[PDB]
């Protein structure tokens, strides 16, 4: 069982348009059993749309979706977008993190993250959950210290340990200094494991940089996680690319992470 | 027409209708 | 405390609120979407369907129908979804605990009448109904009894002439040509020009530059030449990416298509035209009326300046010394549903509406007697 969290610059109509790189996307999405995808700018759908008519094009039910209405503090809108493969796994119930009240997501989230609570009866976890973040690169401390908070409601409305938390968190370079980690309980904390190291690249340009991240808490959860199948996925290497094509996919690398 | 002569002048008479506001949702996004 | 219902359906929009308001309570899309692959939204459970805003908001994940044609009700499990989702989620009223009056289309087959009555009672169980005349209703808004107006909506365009309150079907001109049509065709003329209106959201960008930048040129000609010697009736308008882009000609030739359908094709007389051929198609004696009572309503009928041209078209096809006068009111947005609200408010229309018994032991008939 894969799990793939894959940041996809300005994934929209235009992108989905171009054939080319839409082999690629659906080449890169199919090989999951669960992804989550960030940077959804698609203001109707139509880009959603054209995705999982190419997925569900043979066999109707090769992927279900959860997604979200736009968010952002501000005018500048994205979704986040969650496949999955029906036949591995179900989804009991999701949400959307409201911070405690109608308009509290905002108080600490730019785009308020996404809450899935999955059934997986093929791996040592039975249920659990799934956080998604990209957060506000100018607050990604703030940002990512406030998935602990989440993690902690996630735990009092679903009473649930086992959650992977994961997305765009920002998480390196000029966004999140070494002197910074102190001030973020999700990484302090030891009911945390942090799947993708530090020293990551998960950046499709030339910079070295950590900032797609998986995090997992609780026994069960961690116990299933597969040695060393946490990490990035580089599809300019996997597929043979030019630079200037893998960078029209996009900027980031998916990261993965695959569950026994 | 079924008591329509006097329906007919209560409309060129006019009536006033009142206030409410309207979420017209014919704005293309 | 127990208020009657009006409820303007369109091709495009649908028109609903309380009898007596100025003042339609909702004005959303007429269209029906269903899940075209299964999932759903965050915090919510599957949807069957979406019903009016939420439809087009979802678009690209669905598979829409628009179930009014050209005006007239042409699939009816999904207009029942229309009105449902009116009642129940727009007004968030009761059907049974309202009298609601229905519009209708220029010469709606009589059939259509009937499924329209039986639904309400039956499927809404409604104590009280009546059907009227769009342009009869958009008439009597401007408080008059006798004249000649002209509907131009999203699909549809009429010319209907009425007296006393008679809708006179055997004179009736329809061009099946409107707003989507004249959207379209600025669509193919600015992709022309060397533009991009591929994504959802920027072919609905265009629908905002006809409502903000068209207006209709009283001389064509004149029109043409001022653009193409001064060059300085360009406007401007900015486009979601910070990206403004110059408007020209291309303002005014758009409307122009509705006196010319030859622009997109189409053996049909243009507007002035076939308000002229409506009129001497009435009974002589009452014309003069009619020339004198010219009421503009719909959509399509809001362009800066399109009354004028039709106040100085007729003028060249009317006898040579006549009284051509043309009311276009403000509101005429919904000039429609304001007559309705006004008509079954009104507490002499009281008697007019059709019962509960009636409906049950005449039957579905009794529509084309009351209405
Ligand atoms: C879909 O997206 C792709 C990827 O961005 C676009 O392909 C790229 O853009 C153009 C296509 O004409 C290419 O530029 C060319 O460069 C070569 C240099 O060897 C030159 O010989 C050509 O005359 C032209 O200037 C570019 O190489 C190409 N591929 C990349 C950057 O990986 C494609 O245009 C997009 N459009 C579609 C098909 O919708
Ligand atoms: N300011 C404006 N300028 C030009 N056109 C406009 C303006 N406002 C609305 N419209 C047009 O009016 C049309 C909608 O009119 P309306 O809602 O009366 O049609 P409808 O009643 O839904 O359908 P129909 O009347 O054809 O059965 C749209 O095509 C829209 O572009
Ligand atoms: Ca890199
Ligand atoms: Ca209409
Ligand atoms: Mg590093």
């Amino acid at each position: 069982l894969k799990i793939a969290a894959f940041n996809i610059r300005t994934f929209g109509e235009t992108k989905m348009s171009n054939a080319t790189l839409a082999s690629y996307i659906v080449r890169i999405v199919r090989r999951y059993d669960i992804v989550l995808i960030q940077e959804v700018r698609d203001s109707h759908l139509v880009a959603v749309g054209k995705l999982l008519d190419y997925l569900n094009q043979d066999d109707p039910n090769t992927y279900h979706y959860v997604v979200s209405e736009p968010l952002g503090r501000n005018s500048y809108k994205e979704r986040y977008l969650f496949l999955f493969r029906p036949n591995k796994v179900s989804v009991l119930d999701t949400y959307q993190y409201d911070d405690g009240c109608e308009s509290c997501g905002n108080d600490s989230f730019s785009r308020e993250p996404a809450v899935v609570k999955f059934s997986s009866h093929s791996t040592k976890v039975k249920e659990f959950a799934i956080v998604a973040l990209h957060s506000a690169p100018s607050d990604a401390v703030a940002e990512i210290n406030s998935l602990y908070d989440v993690y902690l409601d996630v735990q009092q409305k679903w009473h649930l340990n086992d959650v992977m938390l994961m997305g765009d968190f920002n998480a390196d370079c000029s966004y999140v200094t070494s002197s910074q980690w102190s001030s973020i309980r999700l990484r302090t904390s030891s009911t945390f494991q942090w799947l993708i190291p530090d020293s990551a690249d998960t950046t499709a340009t030339s910079t070295n940089c950590a900032y797609d991240r998986i995090v997992v808490a609780g026994s069960l959860l961690q116990s299933s996680v597969v040695p060393g199948s946490a990490a990035p996925f580089d599809f300019q290497a996997a597929y043979g690319l030019s630079n200037e094509m893998a960078l029209a996919i996009s900027d980031h690398y998916p990261v993965e992470v695959t569950l026994t | 027409t079924p008591q329509g002569e006097d329906m007919l002048n209560a409309i060129r008479r006019g009536v006033k209708l009142k206030k409410t506001t309207t979420n017209d949702r014919s704005a293309p996004r | 405390e127990t208020t009657a219902l009006v409820c303007d359906n369109g091709s495009g929009l649908v028109k609903a609120g309380f009898a007596g308001d100025d003042a339609p309570r909702a004005v959303f899309p007429s269209i029906v979407g269903r899940p075209r692959h299964q999932g759903v939204m965050v915090g919510m459970g599957q949807k069957d369907s979406y019903v009016g805003d939420e439809a087009q908001s979802k678009r690209g994940i669905l598979t829409l129908k628009y179930p009014i044609e050209h005006g007239i009700i042409t699939n009816w499990d999904d207009m029942e979804k229309i009105w449902h989702h009116t009642f129940y989620n727009e007004l968030r009223v009761a059907p049974e605990e309202h009298p609601t009056l229905l519009t209708e289309a220029p010469l709606n087959p009589k059939a259509n009448r009937e499924k329209m009555t039986q639904i309400m009672f039956e499927t809404f169980n409604v104590p009280a109904m009546y059907v009227a005349i769009q342009a009869v209703l958009s008439l009597y808004a401007s408080g008059r009894t006798t004249g000649i107006v002209l509907d131009s909506g999203d699909g549809v365009t009429h010319n209907v002439p009425i007296y006393e309150g008679y809708a006179l079907p055997h004179a009736i001109m329809r061009l099946d040509l409107a707003g989507r049509d004249l959207t379209d065709y600025l669509m193919k003329i600015l992709t022309e020009r060397g533009y991009s209106f591929v994504t959802t959201a920027e072919r609905e960008i265009v629908r905002d530059i006809k409502e903000k930048l068209c207006y209709v040129a009283l001389d064509f000609e004149n029109e043409m030449a001022t653009a193409a010697s001064s060059s300085s009736l360009e406007k401007s308008y900015e486009l979601p990416d910070g990206q403004v882009i110059t408007i020209g000609n291309e303002r005014f030739r758009c409307p122009e298509t509705l006196f010319q359908p030859s622009f997109i094709g189409m053996e049909s007389a243009g507007i002035h035209e076939t308000t002229y051929n409506s009129i001497m198609k009435c009974d002589i004696d009452i014309r003069k009326d009619l020339y004198a009572n010219n009421v503009m309503s719909g959509g399509t009928t809001m362009y800066p300046g399109i009354a004028d041209r039709m106040q100085k078209e007729i003028t060249a096809l009317a006898p040579s010394t006549m009284k051509i006068k043309i009311i276009a009111p403000p509101e005429r947005k919904y000039s429609v549903w304001i007559g309705g609200s006004i008509l079954a408010s009104l507490s002499t229309f009281q008697q007019m509406w059709i019962t509960k018994q009636e409906y049950d032991e005449a039957g579905p008939s009794i529509v084309h007697r009351k209405c």
